[PDB]
DNA sequence: CTGCAGGGTTTTTGTTCCAGTCTGTAGCACTGTGTAAGACAGGCCAGATC
DNA sequence: GATCTGGCCTGTCTTACACAGTGCTACAGACTGGAACAAAAACCCTGCAG
């Protein structure tokens, strides 16, 4: 439970407030480069390596069997477990593009071949969606479940721009939470269907999720309409009663209020968390350790590593997960003048 | 003896009448026989012509103004014009106003509050309108004034910051402001062209030119980067009702000069970051796309009349053009903006080209890229899709630049001279310092002949004093072979022949002889290049070469001018913006640009420049 | 046939002369035969009669005021007044002018070059004069203007270089210009005192106040010094038992609008060399001027003038630096007594004025020669703190502004010490000092709403010494006794602040002056009782000044609020604003522009054209 | 040969002014002349000099009780009085220009009296009066001592001055004109003063360097402002002290040298090597100049100049003095915004 | 009667030159400011290599 | 199967350079006369046109 500063050697002007990170087969991949890709890197996926406390970067590429991906800003990340038929992958949907339009198109990203000389190959199969498709929305969340015994996928959360009947060009950059109806995603066929329950009184954003054995638990978030930062930690239970995707849900009492989380698991189902903010002026500073089992989630607060003062009095901040109790955070670095490197990095780890 | 003679202007009017009764009755009977007894006008003209005898024009002009009516007060309009036209800030006005006011007994200027009251007739938001059909996803108001640009970002911390600062109008209300201003000029076009009034209510078409440029690091002692997005009325023609392929009514006569480039949006952002730029410019794009379909109704001269539109998006430098269009930046393999050639397929064939580049097909290419329906390889995909990378967003007619239009051509002629000092086809492997030696001897040659001290980089003036048959002969003095001399003479002769064609304003009116003869001349040019100078352009070419040999005639046939769309004009208005900020600061950033835009848009209307007679 | 002859008021002046030739020559012969050959007055009287016979009397009366009375718009003088009194540039002025005339004929304002000719009337070098007796070692010239400030420094790089940029006036010419400016008011004063004019031309008396302190950071070298003076008062002495009659007394001397600049230099106030090396000529002027009698033709009569000087307005730092005393806060502090540091603590109030400028000279000679063969610090005692050579006779006084700001910062740190329980804990911590800083910072941020700066201005002080703000501050320190104590201190301070802020305390508050001694005495006994913990033997300079010396100063002088230095540091803001929007700009010329503008900015012959025609 | 080393002063960047002087008293080296009147840190203005490990340090000096204090002159004259009967060892100073730009015209006999204790020095002064027929106030001259079988005196020549007091004008109050070519034979005890003219002294001048030996003196290059030229000639006077009229004769040399505001270095009894000042009004000299002299004559030949740094060969000006015995100190006006505030880098030059 | 070609008529308006006279504007000297063309370094990739 | 360097590529200082703002000045173009004159506007007035 400690921190250590890093050094943005170069390639620093290519990391923006929001982004994503994916752990798979060792190498961790940055996603969401500011601005459209350059000829420096066509894809946008960067490989990151770190040695002696340096933050260096390398470009990646795809096969021909692959589609090319827009650099989405705040998507939803979901880990596909490695088993039949085509393991293993990571799923993205759908965020906002460098043009403020929105995807409504999930992608199925994988690794293909290596090295030979430590090099990596990936592919990106967009999975067309039949339904009842989800409408484009961001900040939301997705998760994977394996329910007796077929595997499928579940979506929740999200804001958007108002439907294009009161889409008002003075407010043309407003947001309002989409009506909170979960969607169910089968891989193939992509039989996307909407559902809901009365317990889903209202829908939130920026809420990290967590699932295991088709019983998912939702964490702290925020809702604009009521301006609250509710504590409504939720459980929901699903199962494939083919031919019926039966669902059940229930509120639970204890729920923390932490926005823009930073999730780095360590154990089989044990997650040490940072959390971006406590209240929309005052950020969160303390850590969090979360157990969970078939009895349920159980909370605990580990030790907070000693943030330097420079982060303590920041106006904002964010971060991402480097894996295995270790992760990467960032500061909007106020310098007079700008370096223009607006982001120092401190590294965090467990024990 | 008698009474001594006294001066006539000291005696009372009785003695003046006594001594001048003779001339009084003489002028009386003279006026009776000559002008019908108009004694006052005749004695006025005589007093005047006697005043001009001693070259004393001034008091005679003053009294002439005291006659034929009076102009005691000043029209409030001209007065607001005089506050703005000189950057006088508010309190400065009020001070000079109090001064002159209680100086001499008459309200020569108008005071503040009435100035501002009369002014509110000139900003956006003062002339109601319908819209046929009603607009697609557009607000309904018509008095909405200066909207903040942020466009309702919930100030929430979570997401991308909302710290960006911006102020603008709604495009439509800006257009209606400019037009309702220009009522005088459109009615002048009507009186000149001898066209009916009850039969001129529908067939209008206004061409409106967009433009956006970065503006760096506003210098103030005490908030640096800036972007300014503006438009300009270009022409308005008739379309009723027969064939009438086109009958212009009001053609702008100083197209680029910043006196006509009405600012519409301003944002303390950087030219670079695609993100926040789009995040604001969206609404503008939505309006633009949404507007071009419908038609517009407006009362002018009591008769509500119709207006259509077409848009010519031109005013950008190449970086911005790649950005909005989605192509790489910049020294890419897809060097052009209208063809698809690499360097090489422009090297083998230079001018035998065709313009095809278009917006919706760029959208198409982008979709193709994203899906990759042919699952080909990376560089395979790039080449098969013609270098499109990113979903573009704003239609821009990607026209050639007029401002530089030479500087590549300049430096190219410069290098060519430096190489014809050398012998490249005998020593095709020059070294580091020999090229410098040759450059220096060339420059000293020119310095001795044409008084052009050496340089590091090519401004305009340098090039213009360069491209002279005179400087051609002077540099020819240095190249040894009697043969290649006349060759490059033919070269620069053709280039001189073609320059004005593209820096023109209306060659269809200015000098059409070269325009009609152009294409063949460009052909002879490319022939001379490939035949006598292939040593250098085997596979690589300069950017501007593609344009200048490619489509100039095709572009003019597409439009009919080049300079009449160059944003070079907007590059002036930066001087305005910066000074305005220096002299009408509020100053908090929230209202800073508020007043900046208010005063600026005031500065840029016809209505007031018409009161800038100086006649 | 024949073309119809139109009304006479529409024809061209060539056609008008051709139409009137008959009556033109008839009026010529009539003027030549009967009026002495002057056609102009003849046609003037004729137009007068043709108007007055029509009962259109307003137009004829306005015409008759325009002739022989300067109409012609408003004025050249008022015009220049406007052009300067709101900083309008030359291009700005001409642009306003050609517009305001272009539309709306009957020009009001005047062009530039007429203001070029007008300015020659208000600068130095125009009104003739001489001295009785003639002046020693001062030039015989009188028509010179702005002089290059070096006094003609030999450029030979061997000596000290001419590294300085400076321009100035000829001090005497500046004086005579300001005096001939005050002619209007001195004539009205001779009126109001019911005094003769042709007589009493011998006992005029002028007093002159002069000050100098620059500012920092003039850039984007960097520093500057500004030496300016202002006519204070002017009285008449004739002829005997009559002690004197104050003719004019300046009604607002403390403010900007009377501070005539006389020299400006890009020097630091620190490097004592370049300072004197420039200011020398002014020293010679002052010295040689104290005696001779000045003679100007004011009010038609050339009348005698005398001069007494009173050098006052230097902030204390320079007052030392021009009195050569130890710099600056050593054991010798009182610029007016021989007192030590501690001998101002044992006794704070009972001191006599001892400092005599010429005795500073004669004791500096004792320092040098040392007639009693004394060691170093024994001699420092025997001379009583005299180290360097006195150079400029400064009248033994103090300023208002810096004294009161020193009181403000003293009470500021008295708060920052009483928030700590330091009377029990004798040695506080530096970080606890900074935290007491922060707690008093939020304290005065909560009430009275003022911000933190590292260095202080005037409003900070004037709103910083008030009783309800003290109670807003007393609400932190826990005691019930010390709060009432230093609130009694604030109250007693308000018993005395306008005593030195008084313009004439024998008017504004004689009750607070005649009891001044007892107020300072209660002050001293309180410092000895409850705040002795801080002032055992260490005292601040301004405190001694305000406590022990005020009464004898005012008793001998007439005021303190009179000779204060308010204008200088406050109008260096106007200096800055000048160099901004009126410079040339180029080093050797920045001044020769700024000075012309500044001295222009401050002549009554203009300031009246702002107030006199305001009410 | 000769060599330079770039130095840096630790805690001194505002005492050294464009003009100053250097003095050696009994192997001990003293700077002279500060910018600005005496601060409380030192009421004297004289400073101990030290050069160690590339660092330049300074210290304060003190005086006696019978020792009158000295105003900080800027460009006076200097001449070592030879330690002899009765009172060694004087070091005369007069009279420079004052901070308030006047001219003192006062002879100050300066010497050492006692020491130490711990490297400590105690000085004194006697501002001597001048009986005459005294020289007027002026500056930039130089003077030296002579001995005539065996009477010993000290004589001055040269200098500029302000305009005459009658014709002085407030717009010319800072221009200066050269002094009349009259030499002043200065007795020291008693403090008698007598002026002498020289018919072959075609004009006055300034800024010359000179040295004396065995009653005969040679005057080196300075400047004359009449033509704005710099004569490269040299002059020589053969003078003795005869009772009671010290009869004196002078004559011209064929060729001297063109130097202005130089740096005088000793090595031996009368063998000197000079570091050069300025050639013309904007072009300064760069090379050394060795000068041998005797009763046969002055024998002169150049030396090898060291390799200057980029700045000093590209700066606008420079100045300095000799630490004695072939050791010296120089200075460059620096350029910087922000000011370091070290406006002066420091070099030290020596011989062999 | 109409129709135009063009004759008369007086009356605009330019028209020529030399001596003044006023004024509106372009040219000049000038350093602070934005700049983008280019020197470059320094990192990366393929080629020759370990 | 892993390492090292030239070619080159792309973001980065940096530095010549235009150019804008301001007083000042200089010059050039509009303003004064007597005669004597084309050339045209538009009333009129004839004269060849049916
Ligand atoms: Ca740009
Ligand atoms: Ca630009
Ligand atoms: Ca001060
Ligand atoms: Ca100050
Ligand atoms: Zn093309
Ligand atoms: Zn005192």
């Amino acid at each position: 439970m400690s921190l250590q500063p890093l050094t943005a050697v170069n390639c620093g002007s290519l990391v923006q407030p929001g982004f994503s990170l994916l752990d798979l087969e060792g190498d961790v991949y940055l996603f969401g480069q500011k601005g459209w890709p350059k000829r420096s890197c066509p894809t946008g996926i960067f490989g990151v390596r770190i040695k002696k406390g340096e933050l260096k970067l390398r470009a990646i590429s795809f096969s021909n069997n692959s589609s090319y991906l827009p650099p989405l800003r705040c998507p939803a990340i979901a880990h596909f477990e490695a088993q039949d038929g085509k393991p293993e992958c990571y799923l993205i949907h759908g965020g906002r593009t460098p043009n403020n339009e929105l995807s409504s198109s999930l992608y199925m990203l994988s690794v293909d071949s290596r090295g030979c000389n430590r090099k990596v190959t990936l592919r990106c199969e967009e999975k067309e969606l039949v339904g009842d498709v989800p409408s484009a929305r961001y900040g939301h969340t997705l998760s994977v479940i394996n329910s007796r015994g077929k595997t499928a996928c579940v979506l929740f959360g999200g804001r958007s721009y108002m439907p294009p009947t009161e889409r008002t060009t003075q407010n043309w950059n407003s947001v309002v939470d989409c009506p909170p109806q979960v969607y169910l995603i089968d891989l193939e066929f992509g039989c996307c269907t909407a559902h809901t329950l009365p317990e889903l009184t209202d829908g939130q954003s920026f809420h990290v999720a967590l699932a295991r054995q088709d019983c998912v638990y939702f964490l702290g978030g925020h809702i604009l309409s009521s301006d609250c930062r509710p504590s409504r930690l939720i459980r929901l239970h699903v199962e494939l009663l083919l031919g019926s995707p039966v669902l059940t849900c229930t509120i639970l009492h204890e729920g923390l209020t932490i926005t823009s989380a930073i999730a780095s698991p360590i154990g089989y189902h044990e997650y040490i968390i940072f959390g971006g903010y406590q209240s929309e002026t005052q950020k969160r500073m303390e850590c969090t350790y979360v157990g969970l089992d078939d009895v349920g989630v159980h909370m605990e607060s580990r030790e907070p590593p000693q943030w330097t003062s420079e982060i303590s009095h920041s106006r904002t901040w964010f971060g991402g997960s480097l894996g295995k109790g270790t992760a990467l955070v960032a500061i909007p670095s106020e310098g007079n003048p700008t370096p223009p490197e607006a982001y120092h990095f401190y590294q965090v780890s467990f024990q | 003896g008698g009474r001594p003679r006294q001066h006539l202007l000291s005696l009372t009017r009785r003695a003046q009448k006594h001594r001048l009764r003779d001339l009084k009755n003489q002028v009386k009977t003279f006026a009776e026989k000559e002008e019908g007894g108009d004694v006052k006008s005749v004695c006025l003209t005589l007093f005047l012509l006697a005043l001009r005898a001693g070259n004393e024009h001034k008091q005679a002009d003053e009294l002439e103004a005291m006659m034929q009516g009076r102009g005691f007060g000043l029209h409030p309009a001209v007065c607001l014009a005089i506050r703005v036209n000189t950057f006088l800030s508010c309190s400065q006005y009020h001070k000079m106003y109090r001064t002159v006011k209680a100086t001499s007994g008459r309200q020569i200027f108008q005071p503040l509050h009435t100035l501002r009251n009369a002014e509110k007739e000139l900003l956006p938001g003062f002339h109601q309108f319908e819209w046929q059909p009603a607009l697609k996803n557009v607000s309904t108001s018509w008095d909405v004034g200066i909207i903040d640009g942020l466009s309702g970002w919930t100030v929430s911390v979570d997401d991308v910051p909302a710290d960006t600062i911006s102020r603008r109008f709604r495009y439509d209300v800006a257009l209606v402001s400019a037009l309702k201003d220009l009522e005088e000029d459109i009615m002048e076009g009507l009186r000149e062209r001898a066209l009916d009034d009850s039969m001129c209510t529908s067939g209008f078409t206004v061409v409106v030119k967009e433009s956006c440029d970065g503006m760096g690091d506003v210098s103030e002692k005490h908030p640096e980067k800036a972007v300014r997005f503006s438009f300009t009325i270009m022409s308005i023609s008739i379309r009723l009702e027969g064939e009438d392929d086109g009958i212009t009514i009001f053609q702008e006569q100083k197209p680029n000069s910043e006196l006509s480039c009405r600012p519409l949006c301003l944002m303390f952002v950087d030219e670079s970051d695609h993100e926040t730029l789009t995040a604001i410019l969206g609404p503008v794009v939505a309006e633009r796309k949404a507007m071009m379909e419908s038609r517009l109704i407006i009362s002018v001269g009591g008769l509500l009349r119709s207006f259509r539109f077409f848009f010519r998006g031109t005013g950008y430098d190449e970086k911005m053009v790649r950005e909005m269009e989605g192509l790489e930046a910049s020294g890419s393999t897809y060097i052009c903006t209208l063809c698809d050639s690499t360097r090489a397929e422009a090297s083998q064939n230079m001018v035998l080209h065709s313009i095809t580049r278009s917006h919706d097909e760029n959208l198409e290419r982008y979709e193709i890229w994203r899906k990759n329906p042919f699952s080909e390889s990376a560089d395979e995909l790039r080449d098969r899709v013609k270098g499109v990378s990113a979903k573009p967003f704003m239609e821009t007619q990607p026209t050639l630049d007029a401002l530089h239009c030479d500087i590549g051509n300049a430096t190219e002629f410069y290098k060519i001279f430096q190489d014809e000092i050398g012998e490249v086809y005998q020593k095709p492997n020059p070294s580091r310092e020999e090229r410098r030696r040759w450059r220096s001897t060339l420059d000293k040659q020119l310095r001795k002949k044409m008084k052009l001290k050496p340089v590091m980089r090519m401004n305009g003036n340098y090039a213009r004093r360069l491209m002279t048959r005179e400087a051609v002969e002077a540099v020819c003095e240095l190249v040894p072979s009697e043969e290649r001399r006349e060759a490059l003479l033919k070269l620069m002769d053709l280039y001189l022949q073609m320059k004005p064609v593209w820096r023109s304003t209306c060659p269809s009116r200015d000098c059409p002889d070269q325009l009609c003869q152009y294409s063949y001349n460009s052909q002879q040019f490319a022939d001379l290049l490939s035949s006598m100078f292939k040593y250098r352009y085997d596979g690589k070419i300069t950017n501007y070469l593609h344009k200048t040999l490619a489509h100039v005639p095709e572009i003019v046939e597409r439009d009919g001018s080049i300079g009449a769309w160059a944003s070079e004009g907007n590059e002036s208005g930066n001087k305005l913006f910066r000074r305005f900020r220096k002299m009408n600061a509020r100053q908090s950033k929230t209202f800073e640009l508020e007043d900046i835009l208010k005063h600026h848009w005031l500065y840029t209307s016809k209505y007031l420049q018409k009161f800038m007679e100086a006649h």
